[PDB]
């Protein structure tokens, strides 16, 4: 849940964009 | 949205998901009105009684979503606020009078089949679609049930009629003002619906039978409970505020 | 200024599942 | 990995990422050895000095990755620990002796062209291959520079020579054991490369010229700096900790 | 058992860009 990033939704992993 | 439908792809391009950065989670709706201005409900930003007060830096802007959860990668766009303006006579203290807020993006937006702006009304158009009887469309990803506290996985549409001034005022105990409007079926009109918690800012549009373009009439502002009988929800009156909007966007 | 006209609808010139409802409410 | 290259796709099937749920951040490496069993370095999960102690619940195992950050949605398989087993004579207090952990997943893993297990050595494969002078290959998404405390954008591979008992020992002040090994070039061989922080648990493998399969020989355990002139990296000695593995892996 | 036989390689019978530096290594 953090910088740059964005929470996706399958093992609510962060996707860093 | 309580008692809605599932939105259709590309069906509502001016919709914006206002994102709380931390914890990562949904705040409210918004509407793209141009390529760098977005319009939301003032109490999404500031609401002192609950100690809500965000900065152009607590929010992330998502344009072109459908799915609430999914980070739709080559569709969706994420932007960040350069400024944010709250209508100075926004009444957080009494009854949310003038729950209108404008947030200006740091950079413009790319309009895809999915990212596209909604028109603001004319004293002209404002005057003939805003009338008891006429249905407007409300949109969002907040609470489905008044009390489920749940959330839709995809955009929700719901088409409700515009109710009559008294009706509304007689409906609640709150101080209704000229900068509000209520929408919905009567306790006996055998249809339901309503916007709800998590749906503020989202557009309440109307499709012009003339020039045949989609317009914004209200901004989901407040209500009492959700899809409750003989009780309607309130929307900021955008055209009465059309000049403050005119005003900040210029200069 | 291109506003309120929907790429995938108002242009392709298709109607969405329930806008007929709306248009029918006026008048 | 310091002094590495970019991994080519599908180059390290057995490689596993071990991710902290919150703050969502990389923790270490792992190797997939079977479909629902995984092997990691023990201090990744427990290191009292530093206040480290995790569970079958603060970690996510991310299998079949390449991009360190990108949530590679159709290729990777996120999983969860059912149980974590740490070697009973794991030495935190003295020299990290027996840096070995085994975590077995709740459900088995789908083998992709990406998800494929690595083989453990035989008394003999382990025998003829574990010889000074021979190159092994290390991989990980940890720190790029001793001090960058940056991070690889994609997996990192790097090949290193296995050094000799002596050299290693004289190489440090720390106590060596029969259960460790050093790998890397002499400060005279004009080549470099090292494993580094955020690298533990990842596999140190060798490709067998007999059967031409890939074996796991070492585990990234410890070091002093990273890519330091004449200081080598220590890998846990898997062949030699292999009966415990074979053991936990019956029940 | 299927182990250590990389599918995009050993099976498609293709070599990675460096696995042969590794072999010249061994003996
Ligand atoms: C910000 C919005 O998401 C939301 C509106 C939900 C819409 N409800 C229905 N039925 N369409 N607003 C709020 O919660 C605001 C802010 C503070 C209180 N509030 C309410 O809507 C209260 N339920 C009522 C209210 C309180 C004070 C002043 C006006 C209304
Ligand atoms: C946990 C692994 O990420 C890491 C080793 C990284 C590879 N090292 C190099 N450069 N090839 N291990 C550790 O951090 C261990 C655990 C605690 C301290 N530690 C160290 O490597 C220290 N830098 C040195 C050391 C301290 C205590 C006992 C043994 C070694």
């Amino acid at each position: 849940e953090c910088p740059e990033g964005y929470i996706l939704d399958d093992g609510f992993i962060c996707t860093d964009i | 949205i309580v008692e809605g439908s599932d939105a259709e792809i590309g069906m509502s391009p001016w919709q914006v998901m206002l994102f709380r950065k931390s914890p990562q989670e949904l705040l409210c709706g918004a509407s793209l009105i141009s390529d760098r201005w977005v319009l939301t409900a003032a109490h999404c930003l500031l609401y002192p009684p609950w100690d809500k007060n965000f900065t152009e830096n607590d929010l992330l802007v998502r344009i072109g979503k459908h799915s609430r959860t999914r980070y739709e990668r080559n569709i969706e766009k994420i932007s960040m606020l350069e400024k944010i303006y709250i209508h100075p006579r926004y009444n957080w203290r009494e009854n949310l009078d003038r729950d209108i807020a404008l947030m200006k993006l740091k950079k413009p937006v790319a309009f895809s089949d999915y990212i596209h702006p909604v028109c603001l009304p004319d004293r002209e158009t404002a005057a003939s679609l805003l009338q008891a009887g006429y249905k407007g469309r409300v949109t969002g990803w907040g609470n489905l049930k008044e009390t489920w506290t749940g959330q839709p996985s995809v955009l929700q549409v719901v088409n409700l009629p515009i109710v009559e001034r008294p009706v509304c005022k007689d409906s609640t105990r709150i101080r209704i003002t000229d900068n509000m409007f209520c929408a919905g079926y009567k306790p006996d009109e055998g249809k339901r619906g309503d916007a709800c918690e998590g749906d503020s800012g989202g557009p309440f549009v109307m499709k012009s039978p003339f020039n045949n373009r989609w317009y914004q009439m209200g901004i989901v502002s407040w209500g009492e409970g959700c899809d409750r009988d003989g009780k309607y929800g309130f929307y900021t009156h955008v055209f009465r505020l059309k000049k403050w909007i005119q005003k900040v966007i210029d200069q | 200024a291109d506003c309120g006209l929907r790429p995938l609808f108002e242009k392709k010139s298709l109607e969405d599942k329930t806008e007929r409802e709306l248009l029918e409410s006026y008048i």
